RNA sequence: CCCGCAGAAGAAGCACCGGCUAACUCCGUGCCAGCAGCCGCGGUAAUACGGAGGGUGCAAGCGUUAAUCGGAAUUACUGGGCGUAAAGCGCACGCAGGCGGUUUGUUAAGUCAGAUGUGAAAUCCCCGGGCUCAACCUGGGAACUGCAUCUGAUACUGGCAAG
RNA sequence: UAGCUAGUAGGUGGGGUAACGGCUCACCUAGGCGACGAUCCCUAGCUGGUCUGAGAGGAUGACCAGCCACACUGGAACUGA
């Protein structure tokens, strides 16, 4: 606080840690299934929250929600992951995204068609 | 980059009139003015102050015919200009060729001058100017050319316009069918209802 | 009239050459405090004429040699 | 130990008006005299009066109008731990100019607005409101 | 002419051996519009009972503030419990620019300029206290002058 | 050398050119010593479009400096205008 | 760029609608399926899931993700604190360092004032001008908070000398 | 990361450079740097600027313009203004 303590010792700025750093500043990122299984959420809910732990192409062994009723995943299967949490299960840090590299988009969505990768009926 | 949607509906939205018809047939006859639009418009919960920025927002914008990437424009070109900053947001809006067409008489609707502006029936300073966002200048003539001259919509305006409330802030000669910006109108001249207030904090929040 | 700085001398063991502290009561670009800042030179000086803590001054010349670049002109203050 | 004594003399005053005390004392100088005379011009202080030969004390009469201080707050500002000097044109305005800052130039202790006056900046002393 | 406008309306609990009973706190602020502000905390258990209970507050002991020309007189800080507020007269035309419940108080008061932040707590109760303080403890140049024997011509 | 020359500057279809005096080697937008005016070969009517700084033109030219076929045309213009 | 031809003709989507946050109803499911930025929603009447209608916001775009600053006075120079919320070394001595009662003189390093040189052009801003308007281009200013040097002031701080 | 440095720091004289110079060499002196962070480690082209911000700041250095360095990796010189 004494301005020469400050002189002698600046004040520190706080590096903050990203919450996605398994994308290292990328917007999404491949990888490929090594695993899709089932998981329990966290202390209020209850449901069958689907995840799959995926090998990054820079290395990181990531587990990444599946959004959308059912999906075409499996082992040896190279998706697409973004940034975001499911706050429900613990640890998952990643979405799949739908309608890309090997995920089909959701079957007879209507709305949010664009987050589900769903192309326009007609 | 243009509205294409129903017309009352955007007033019944807002409330007050936008104006957006001829107004040979009152608006309470065409739709139900007093009911608001949709299923549910028979209702109205408190808005919030963030809420009724916004309505009066939508009010002007709809008046004008004006989206939002170009409202902000123009209020930040306002914000910029020495003064007050709502009163010239509301002259820049004026200023607009579209408007000035409309205030002059030539078009029954803006969206009718805007048309014809578009279509290039209008010269500024004997240029056939194109541009409805084109800001005319104090003491610019601007006048409807011979082949739009005969043109029945155009008569049919002037004889409303006729009805409607000149302005001060121009001159407009019927038979010539030209009018002189004379200067930008002060905020006395224009309507008291539009609170620009509301729209400046909204865009400096 | 030349550029010339002054400065004490904090040692003047090798031949010819002294090393002279010119301490410049400089202001923190931050916090606005005022910090004496040094900054030692090491001045050419024939005939040894110098003890140390003397306050001299000197001014810039053509490098003399890998790390002296300044000449003493005026000693003042011997003691 | 007292490694301020300009500012030891403004916590003075501002203790005395707190306390309402007619007058404050404390050992005079040259500096704290000056400042005294710029507070009494300005009207901040009805009095001074600098008394003894040896060890002389200042003994400031404090001003009170309805009951309350009129020196409403008195801040030292350029304080040994962190020296400030402004330009002329950097010179404050003290609650947008009815407050004072005793500011010390080349040409002695005066007010703000008399340095800006004159064209000089210097080691602003104090705000006074 | 005693404009007034309520801020915020919040419910509070006690609880008993029944269950819980709740109620609702309303903080109001009314003022003239030419210098004379006044705020009132109203408590019932339902909430237009609570609002009218803070406006006959409000209404008595309103306070009087040097204004000069719809704005500030000159920077002035107001401290209380958490709510330390920065207030800054600003020049004709800016507007207020000023956060919640510090706009409204000041609105009602009649300030039109005014570029104000809320730091520390921004609970309303305390900053309406913080603001209303900040405005009274601000004096003008009659005042100034009056204080140090002066003109105020003098001053400036 | 130092010469006198055109460095372009505008839009696409809208070439506006500043005269600069800069040595040869340098870039035609790069580094420069002295701007010394500017043409406009678009200008219209009712418009300069162009302006040579001349006397400081002389004082280059004098200094040693060879000048652009088109610089020398403008100073042509310029002297039989004026 | 202008002129002529025909004919509304070839040209509207995306997100959202529990609160924050502008915009609500019905059906389907029934702690499942799913949603989510936060708080949360769903266990048989779901304005929070999915569909529909209606509405709201943007619009040739609209959403999601990443990233930086802001809000964040949440590294607090401006502008924070330390009894109990995180935070006073267990207590002392003490070198470097930081600060230094009072008077006079001198110096002029800090400080202040003025001048000169420089601080490239572009950018930012202001008044103009040119592209039908805008973006864009562009004339002239202003700014470039700086740095260096010289000449002054002695208030204060520093040095030296005496008290 | 607390000690680092023997052409190392300075001198005299030769040699070398377009030019000053431990640039190089022979001898002499034992210095020089370092808590105002030397040395060692990690990261990084720099600036006008850009974004943000009331400001002070923070982040950043794509495009445009100035400077530096490199040209498969590592050395070397020749030619030549
Ligand atoms: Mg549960
Ligand atoms: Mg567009
Ligand atoms: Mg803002
Ligand atoms: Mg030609
Ligand atoms: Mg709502
Ligand atoms: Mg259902
Ligand atoms: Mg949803
Ligand atoms: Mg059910
Ligand atoms: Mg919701
Ligand atoms: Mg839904
Ligand atoms: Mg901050
Ligand atoms: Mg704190
Ligand atoms: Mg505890
Ligand atoms: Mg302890
Ligand atoms: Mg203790
Ligand atoms: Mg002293
Ligand atoms: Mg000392
Ligand atoms: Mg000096
Ligand atoms: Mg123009
Ligand atoms: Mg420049
Ligand atoms: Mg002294
Ligand atoms: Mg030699
Ligand atoms: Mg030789
Ligand atoms: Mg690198
Ligand atoms: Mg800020
Ligand atoms: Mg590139
Ligand atoms: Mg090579
Ligand atoms: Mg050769």
């Amino acid at each position: 606080a004494t301005v020469n303590q400050l002189v002698r010792k600046p004040r520190a700025r706080k590096v903050a840690k990203s919450n996605v750093p398994a994308l290292e500043a990328c917007p999404q990122k491949r990888g490929v299934c090594t695993r899709v299984y089932t998981t329990t959420p966290k202390k209020p809910n209850s449901a069958l929250r689907k995840v799959c732990r995926v090998r990054l192409t820079n290395g990181f062994e990531v587990t990444s929600y599946i959004g959308g009723e059912g999906h075409n995943l499996q082992e040896h299967s190279v998706i697409l992951i973004r940034g975001g949490r499911v706050k429900d299960l613990p640890g998952v840090r990643y979405h799949t995204v739908r309608g890309a590299l090997d995920c089909s988009g959701v079957k007879d969505r209507k709305q949010a068609r664009s987050k589900y990768g769903v192309k326009r009926p007609k | 980059a243009r509205y294409l949607g129903p017309k009352l509906k955007l007033s019944r939205r807002e409330g007050t009139d936008l104006f957006l018809k001829s107004g040979v047939r009152a608006i309470d006859t065409k739709c139900k003015i007093e009911q608001a639009p949709g299923q549910h418009g028979a209702r109205k919960p408190r808005l919030s102050d963030y809420g009724v920025q916004l309505r009066e927002k939508q009010k002007v914008r709809r008046i004008y015919g004006v989206l939002e990437r170009q409202f902000r424009n123009y209020y930040k070109e306002a914000a910029r200009l020495k003064g007050n900053t709502g009163e010239n947001l509301l002259a820049l809006l004026e200023g607009r060729l579209d408007n000035v067409v409309y205030r002059m008489g030539f078009g029954a609707t803006r969206a009718e001058a805007r048309q014809l502006v578009s279509h290039k029936a209008i010269m500024v300073n004997g240029r056939v100017v194109n541009i409805a966002s084109y800001q005319v200048s104090p003491n610019d003539v601007v006048s409807i050319r011979e082949k739009a001259k005969k043109q029945s919509r155009v008569k049919a305006a002037l004889e409303l316009a006729e009805q409607r409330e000149k302005p001060t802030w121009l001159e407009v000669d019927a038979g010539k069918m030209e009018g002189t910006f004379k200067r930008k109108p002060e905020r006395s001249d224009l309507s008291a209802d539009i609170n620009e207030h509301l729209i400046v904090e909204l865009y400096s929040k | 009239k030349i550029r010339t700085l002054q400065g004490r001398v904090v040692s003047d063991k090798m031949e010819k050459s002294i090393v002279v502290a010119i301490e410049r009561f400089v202001k923190h670009p931050i916090y606005g405090k005022f910090i004496k800042r040094t900054t030692k030179l090491h001045v050419h000086d024939e005939n040894n004429e110098c003890g140390i803590g003397d306050v001299v001054e000197i001014r810039e010349c053509r490098p003399l040699s890998k790390t002296k670049s300044w000449t003493l002109v005026r000693v003042v203050e011997k003691a | 130990s007292m490694q301020d004594p300009i500012a030891d003399m403004l916590t003075r005053i501002r203790n005395g008006q707190a306390a309402n005390k007619a007058a404050v004392t404390m050992p005079s100088s040259k500096l704290k005299v000056a400042i005294a005379n710029v507070l009494k011009e300005e009207g901040f202080i009805e009095d001074f009066k600098v008394e003894g030969d040896t060890k002389p004390e200042l003994e400031l009469t404090l001003k009170y109008f309805q009951g309350k201080a009129v020196v409403e707050s008195i801040q030292r500002v350029s304080r040994p731990g962190l020296r400030i000097y402004k330009r002329k044109d950097e010179l404050p305005k003290v609650m947008a100019g009815l407050g004072i800052a005793v500011v010390s130039t080349s040409k002695g202790v005066m007010t703000d607005r008399a340095a800006r006056q004159a064209g000089l900046g210097g080691e602003i002393i104090c705000y006074v409101a | 002419e005693l404009q007034e406008k309520l801020i915020a309306v919040n419910r509070v609990s006690k609880t008993v051996k029944g269950g819980r009973i709740f109620s609702f706190t309303a903080l109001t602020v009314v003022g003239d519009g030419n210098g004379r502000v006044g705020f009132g905390y109203g408590k019932a258990r339902e909430v237009p009972a609570a609002i009218q209970k803070a406006m006959e507050k409000a209404r008595r002991n309103m306070i009087n503030v040097a204004l000069n020309n719809g704005t500030l007189q000159h920077p002035v800080k107001g401290v209380h419990t958490g709510s330390r507020v920065f207030m800054q007269p600003a020049s004709e035309g800016t507007g207020i620019i000023a956060g919640g419940a510090m706009r409204a108080v000041l609105e009602v008061a009649g300030v039109h300029n005014v570029l104000a932040k809320a730091y520390g707590s921004t609970n309303p109760i305390n900053v309406v206290r913080a603001t209303i303080d900040g405005l009274e403890n601000m004096n003008s140049p009659a005042m100034v002058a009056a204080k140090r024997g002066k003109s105020v011509e003098e001053i400036l | 050398m130092v010469t006198i020359r055109l460095a372009r500057h505008g839009a696409k279809k809208r070439p506006f050119y500043q005269v600069v005096v800069a040595d040869s080697r340098n870039a035609r937008n790069g580094r420069f010593i002295e701007r010394v005016g500017f043409f406009n070969p678009i200008a219209s009517e009712k418009e300069e479009g162009t302006r040579l700084d001349l006397d400081r033109i002389a004082h280059w030219v004098g200094q040693g400096a060879t000048i652009s076929d088109r610089v020398a045309a403008l100073i042509k213009e310029v002297n039989k205008a004026a």
